[PDB]
């Protein structure tokens, strides 16, 4: 482990649409033992925990957000996007002894 | 209802120490671990280290020789301590966790 976690650079959507963000591991499929976590960064360097442990939604987070594994990757799905969801999203994947963040995905909601 | 708040020096010199403090409320450091993460301009969000409910800690390997995470459960504070600081160390430091569930404002740090 000294792996690289990859995310889609940018993604465009619309209020009412459905968008899916994914997180790749350079060492192979993403297990539930990678504890995939997702956090959102709103303007003003503001961070919010969304999902942790593959699919556990932090208390107080909207129901439009949900995480899961889909293939060799971890996925965060916003069902019925909304304007205020425009932000940069990050995934963290737990390896053997350390956490490793992804590059982040810029989500634009037009 | 659960806050995290960093408290650092903002400014420091090229070979000096670094001591950031996290005051946490809404929970007990005995049950949840706390993480330290920094993000410098031109993105790059990197995990620094962690200290679980049990005083056990984990650090970033390519930083190992410089940091340390401590804490006082009765006072609800996790401390962070780096040294041999240089330019690269300028960034925004955050103490987060519930497994990344909650974050704190952060503290800027410019070295020199």
């Amino acid at each position: 482990a000294d792996a690289v976690v990859t995310q889609e650079s940018a993604l465009t959507t619309s209020p009412g649409e459905t968008v899916t963000l994914t997180c790749r591991s350079s060492t192979g499929a993403v297990t539930t033992s990678n504890y995939a976590s997702w956090v959102q960064e709103k303007p003003d360097h503001l961070f919010t925990g969304l999902i942790g442990g593959t699919n556990n939604r932090a208390p107080g987070v909207p129901a439009r957000f949900s995480g899961s594994l889909i293939g060799d990757k971890a996925a965060l799905t916003i069902t019925g996007a909304q304007t205020e969801d425009e932000a940069i999203y990050f995934c963290a994947l737990w390896y053997s002894n350390h956490w490793v963040f992804g590059g982040g995905t810029k989500l634009t909601v037009l | 209802d659960v806050q995290l708040q960093e408290s650092g020096p903002g400014l420091v010199a090229p070979s000096q120490s670094l001591s950031i403090t996290c005051t946490v409320s809404g929970f007990s450091l005995t049950d949840y671990g706390v993480n330290w993460v920094r993000q410098s301009p031109g993105k790059g969000l990197e995990w620094l280290g962690v200290i679980w409910g049990d005083g056990i800690t984990d650090y970033n390997s390519a930083l190992k020789s410089r940091l340390s995470v401590t804490k006082d459960n009765s006072k609800s504070q996790v401390f962070l301590k780096m040294n041999s600081l240089q330019s690269g160390d300028s960034a925004r430091y955050y103490c987060v966790t519930g497994l990344f569930d909650y974050w704190g404002q952060g503290t800027t740090l410019t070295v020199s």
